[PDB]
This record gives structure tokens, C-alpha cells and sequence, in this order.
């Protein structure tokens, strides 16, 4: 009765002064943007029915409306910049955090759901949402004993929308915000919904993605040792986000990075160095090279877990952008390290790896590899076995590369070669 | 994580 | 011996 309409049928609904026919037209507008194929969302925004559809947000006496011009409302502003705009620009912020406070769960779970849309565009509306104080009746729906009598679908989007509102730079979220938002997200990190914790992880992902003083924030709530647990879940989309978050605590300071280790992160980066899928691999190999790019005790500490030769494993054999990652690792490993760090790399075997990588048509590679023969080399007069190294390097086929980089394009790469080819060749 | 997520 | 970014 209410599906296939026309956006002119439901505009004569919707402009009739029968609140039956206009909630008939609404339901019809809903069921129309609820299609998966090519929702007519222009159509409808044209037809000016969004400011309608905001003033029944507004109608407590008729719920069900209340609920249909929420869910076509969110699904309007699910869609481009242009059209979440159309929705903020009606008046909805408002009416929806509003309806934050609506007896009836099924409307306050359609009113987080919009203003996660409102607030995924990015920053501006964020803050925006923010400012219509979006935050308190947010986390008041969240203020319940244990977390596991609520509905699984509203927890979920309710989680979600707290993930948005942490989520976007330029600017970052605000502080005060985030301050108010990190204890509840703190619970729903030791909830036992995958979703729930998915998008859990994906919020302090974005929390952690900036300045250390942000990273301090997160650090300072004791979540590392929960974000280690799920780093070694079986389920990849809680990994990810989790995988990004430590290694995003891994970029700012050395007792940020401690603190992650202190938490047993290295004890799983075996299996997330081998992993199979190619964006686990990479971002293992990039926080393991920021880890390298530390102290000597936490170098030390790389070494003892066993993983210098799974990223002699990852030089051996991977996707070009985990190898490069991987070459970073070699690279800081070698300029900070201690000179018998230096020769352990050197006996798991990473001079050949290293050696065939410097055929690659990137130079920046090139550039690091070098840097790090260089390190090994410098190395080796302090123990006074350059010979050796010239040997080993001459016996996989280096000797050839660092000669043939001398001729090559780039100044950086020439003149580092020729110094590689006289001072030691 | 999806930026924007419509239902249905 | 430089931590860097994505």
C-alpha cells in the first residue's frame, strides 16, 4: 500500500493536512530510499520535502512518522556531501539529537543512525554535531550496568556513531570530546560483540592518529593490553583496526612504544608478518620498522622475540610495499642499533634479501638500502671484517648492483654507490 | 568502518 | 633512527 510511489504522489501526501495521508506518503518516501538500487534521492530533495520530513521529527503524538522521516532522513543523508548537506541544512541536527530522548527505542536508534550519516561527512559537521550536544545523550543511552542488556543492533550503531564522532582530521576531534567519549569507548573495548569491538578498535584507531599528546590520551587509559588481546583475534575485521592503532601508538614517543611491548605485542607480530592477507603484512612491517626506529633495549627486544628473521622472510618475499616497509625496518634496525645487533641481521641472512631488492625501478628504496649496506659496513671496520661483508655482498651478485646504481638517474643514488664501490670495492 | 551506512 | 608515517 505504501510501495513503488511516485516522488509526485508522496509530495501530494505529504502537502495534504491528513497526518494519516502524510504518514502514508513518509512510509512510501522511506520504503523508496530503502532501495538498493539507485535510491531517487535527488529527486526527493528537489521535491522539498526534507524541511517535512525534519518537522515531523518533531511530532511526538504520531511516533510512527516521527520513525519514517528519521529513517528517510538518514538514508538522504547516507549518501553525498551535497545531500548530507541538504539534511543539516533543514534543521535535523537538532531534531534528531532531540530524539536522542524518545521513549521508544527503535526512534532514538534511527536518530544515532542519522546523526552518525551527519557526522561521517567530516570534520565540520562532527563539531557541528558536537556543538548541538550530541555527546551527553549519546553516552546516556550507554549508561546501563552491563552493556550486554541493551540490543545488539542499537549497541552496534550506537558504537558506530561514537566511532564517527572520533573520526576525521583537519581538525582533529575536540578534546574535551574525546575526553568525555574515551571512558565509555574504554567499556565497549572488553564487550563481546565482534562488531561492537571492530568498531571500537576503529575509534581509538582515529584517536590515536595524530599528535602524541592524542596518543597520550588513549595511552593514559590503560588500553594497549586489550588492543594486544585483539591483535591476536581470529577475526581480521577486529585485527585491522587494531593493527592500526598500536601502530599508530608505535609513532610517537620511545615509552609510548615501550608500553606496547610491556603489553606483548611482539609475541604475535610472527603471525601478522606472515599473514595472508597483504594490509596486515604491511602495516605489521611499518610498526615493526617504527619499532626498529627506537632504542637499542627495544631493538633488543625485536631480536629476542624471533623476529629479525621473519623480516628477513618479509625482504625475501612479499607485496613491493611490505618490502619497502621491510627495507625502512633494516635501514633503522642498522642506525641505531648496536654493532652485534648489526651482525646477528647479518647472520640471519639479510645481505642477500637486501641485494636483490636493489634492482627495483623505485629510488627511494634504493636510497634506504643503501643507507643500511652502508650501516652494515661501518659496522664491520669496527670489528675489522669488511673484507668479509665485501665478500659476502660480491657473492650474491651485489657488487654488480651497487656498480650499475652508480649509472643511474638519480645524483643520491650515484654518489652513495660510488662511495659503497671505492671505500670498501 | 563505513563512513556513511544506509538501512536497507 | 626516524619514525615515520603511512
Amino acid at each position: 500500500g505504501t510501495v513503488n510511489w511516485s516522488v509526485e504522489d508522496i509530495v501530494k501526501g505529504i502537502n495534504s493536512n491528513n497526518l494519516e495521508s502524510q504518514l502514508q506518503a513518509t512510509q512510501a518516501a522511506r520504503k523508496l530510499l530503502s532501495r538498493e538500487k539507485q535510491p531517487p534521492i535527488d529527486n526527493i530533495i528537489r521535491a522539498g520535502l526534507i524541511p517535512k520530513f525534519v518537522s515531523f521529527l518533531g511530532k511526538t503524538d504520531c511516533s510512527p512518522i516521527q520513525f519514517e522521516s528519521a529513517w528517510a532522513l538518514t538514508n538522504i543523508a547516507s549518501g553525498t556531501s551535497e545531500q548530507t548537506k541538504a539534511v543539516v541544512d533543514g534543521g535535523a541536527i537538532p531534531a534528531f539529537i532531540s530524539l536522542l530522548a524518545s521513549p521508544h527505542a527503535h526512534i532514538s536508534e534511527q536518530a544515532v543512525w542519522a546523526l552518525g550519516n551527519i557526522a561521517g561527512d567530516g570534520s565540520a559537521f562532527r563539531d557541528l554535531v558536537i556543538k548541538h550536544g550530541a555527546i551527553d545523550p549519546l553516552l546516556a543511552l550507554l549508561a546501563v550496568p552491563d552493556l550486554s542488556t541493551l540490543a545488539c543492533g542499537y549497541l552496534r550503531n550506537l558504537t558506530w556513531t561514537l566511532s564517527n564522532l572520533c573520526r576525521n582530521k583537519n581538525p582533529a576531534p575536540p578534546l574535551d570530546a574525546v575526553e568525555q567519549i574515551l571512558p565509555t569507548l574504554v567499556r565497549l573495548l572488553h564487550h563481546n560483540d565482534p562488531e561492537v569491538l571492530a568498531d571500537s578498535c576503529w575509534a581509538i584507531s582515529y584517536l590515536t592518529d595524530g599528535p602524541n599528546e592524542r596518543i597520550e590520551m588513549v595511552v593514559k587509559k590503560g588500553v594497549v593490553p586489550q588492543l594486544v588481546k585483539l591483535l591476536g583475534a581470529t577475526e581480521l575485521p577486529i585485527v585491522t583496526p587494531a593493527l592500526r592503532a598500536i601502530g599508530n601508538i608505535v609513532t610517537g614517543t620511545d615509552e609510548q612504544t615501550q608500553k606496547v611491548i610491556d603489553a606483548g605485542a611482539l609475541a604475535v607480530f610472527p603471525s601478522l608478518l606472515t599473514n595472508p592477507k597483504t594490509n596486515i603484512q604491511k602495516e605489521a612491517t611499518w610498526t615493526m620498522s617504527n619499532i626498529t626506529a627506537g632504542r637499542q633495549d627495544q631493538i633488543q627486544q625485536v631480536v629476542n622475540h624471533g623476529l629479525v628473521p621473519f623480516l628477513v622472510g618479509v625482504l625475501s618475499k612479499a607485496d613491493f610495499k611490505t618490502q619497502k616497509e621491510a627495507a625502512w625496518a633494516i635501514t633503522n634496525y642498522t642506525s641505531g642499533g648496536t654493532v652485534e645487533q648489526i651482525v646477528y641481521l647479518v647472520h640471519c641472512g639479510i645481505i642477500e634479501p637486501l641485494m636483490n631488492l636493489l634492482s627495483a625501478k623505485d629510488t627511494k628504496i634504493i636510497q634506504v638500502i643503501l643507507d643500511a649496506i652502508s650501516n652494515i659496513f661501518q659496522a664491520a671496520e669496527k670489528l675489522g671484517e669488511t673484507e668479509k661483508l665485501s665478500i659476502m655482498i660480491e657473492e650474491c651478485g651485489g657488487l654488480d648492483k651497487i656498480e650499475a646504481l652508480q649509472r643511474h638517474e638519480n645524483e643520491s643514488v650515484y654518489k652513495a654507490s660510488l662511495n659503497l664501490i671505492e671505500k670498501y670495492f | 568502518c563505513h563512513a556513511k551506512k544506509p538501512r536497507i
